[PDB]
């Protein structure tokens, strides 16, 4: 009741305070945790839009089809006997 | 009584677990920002090897040899919206 | 007199129980170390046989008995047996009683023409002889694409069905290409442009289309739409 259940409790308290404010501590958790969530996450659209540009690469070279692509889109290439549509507002 | 010294292991066993996650976190958000730095510099190769096999002059070198033809404004059929 | 009945009602009380509990006892000793051979299969099954569960159960060796019969390892050996279960949740009870319930993976199309994909994107496989009945859109794409591709097909199709279009099949390439294949074999060649608004273009474009298909007598072989404002169109003879 005394000293024995007084200094008991105020070596809790700092371990509480050094729980929740201190190095790699409670807010340091979340904190740290919150930045890989949101890196990740960043990683996953630049991977995405990496992977594919090189599926484009992988094609432009040794494929034809996207190749071909750029052959009707930006220089309005068409193949024989193909009847060609414009369309105008 | 002694039942906040159970209070006080627990409390510790706490802390050790949450400094180890955490030790384990900050290795990973450092091996992520070394992730997207190596996407960014794969990027901006990926773009200049586009630049190259994207040429027009190129397309339409490699386009020919696919049997096909410029654009021909008499055989091209026009529709108003 | 009263003491002395009372004690003997005492025994008699005590006695009662005591063989009463023996015969129990061993009701159980002789039930709780039977192989238990009683499961129910309680939720809707559209595609597992009784003998699916049957003979994936008994694949992993003797049944066992109760108390010495694991939980998550029977409902973990029906996931790798049977692709097609979204949930399974495998219990047990006092007698001989095996209480299964199922959840299935319901398929809106198929997937690389081999596997399956649901609403949610989900990916699953199903052998062949249960859904050759279901007429189903084909979806084609990457590895981990199912529910990309999903987005695309319910999005181009909700406009080709707009315009009474069947959206049969839908493909599209690693590098984000879309080749769609409607009703009769006409091929929409699509490109990683505004799919949307190359779509678009068609369903106002066809009625010119089928006019110069049936002056000339020709079939839509394909009609390429990589291009702005423009489209070609392939042909081909009917029989």
């Amino acid at each position: 009741m005394g000293k024995l259940t007084l200094l008991l409790l105020a070596i809790l308290v700092w371990l509480q305070y050094s729980l929740w404010f201190g190095k790699n501590g409670i807010h340091d958790y979340t904190r740290v945790n919150d930045d890989v969530a949101a890196q990740q996450a960043t990683n996953a659209k630049l991977k995405a839009r990496n992977d594919q540009l090189f599926a484009e690469i992988d094609d432009l070279n040794g494929g034809q089809e996207a190749l071909e692509e750029r052959a009707r889109n930006e220089l309005s290439m068409t193949r024989p006997g193909e009847t060609f549509y414009r369309l105008v507002p | 009584p002694l039942c906040l010294f159970i209070c006080i292991i627990l409390t510790a066993v706490t802390v050790v677990t949450t400094a180890h996650h955490t030790r384990l976190l900050t290795a990973q958000r450092e091996q992520l920002v070394l992730e997207r730095d190596a996407l960014d510099i794969e990027w901006r190769n990926l773009i200049l090897e586009e630049n190259a096999l994207g040429d027009h002059s190129r397309v339409e070198r490699i386009a020919t040899e696919k049997l096909q033809m410029q654009h021909v404004d008499p055989s091209q059929e026009n529709i108003v919206v | 007199g009263t003491r002395l009945a009372g004690i003997l009602f005492l025994l008699t009380v005590l006695t009662t129980v005591l063989v009463s509990g023996w015969v129990v006892l061993g009701w159980m000793e002789d039930a709780q170390r039977l192989p238990l051979s009683k499961l129910v299969l309680t939720g809707e099954r559209h595609y597992t046989r009784n003998d699916d569960i049957r003979q994936s159960i008994l694949a992993l060796g003797e049944p066992g008995t109760f108390m010495t019969q694991d939980v998550n390892i029977i409902q973990t050996q029906i996931e790798q047996r049977l692709p097609w279960i979204k949930q399974v949740s495998v219990r047990k009870q006092w007698p001989d009683e095996l209480k299964i319930h199922l959840v299935e993976y319901v398929p809106i199309a198929r997937w690389n023409d081999q596997h399956m994909v649901d609403a949610e994107g989900n990916t699953f496989s199903v052998p062949p002889e249960r859904t050759s009945k279901q007429v189903l859109p084909m979806l084609y794409g990457p590895e981990g694409s199912a529910n990309e591709v999903l987005q695309g097909y319910r999005e181009m199709g909700q406009m080709l069905a707009k315009d009474r279009f069947t959206l049969k099949e839908a493909a599209m390439t690693a590098r984000r290409s879309w080749q769609l294949t409607l009703n009769n074999d006409i091929k929409l060649n699509l490109g990683r442009g505004d799919t949307m608004k190359r779509l678009a273009r068609f369903v106002e474009l066809y009625p010119v289309l089928q006019q110069q298909a049936q002056t000339d007598g020709k079939r839509i072989s394909y009609v390429d739409l990589r291009y702005d404002s423009g489209a070609a169109v392939g042909w081909a003879p009917l029989p």
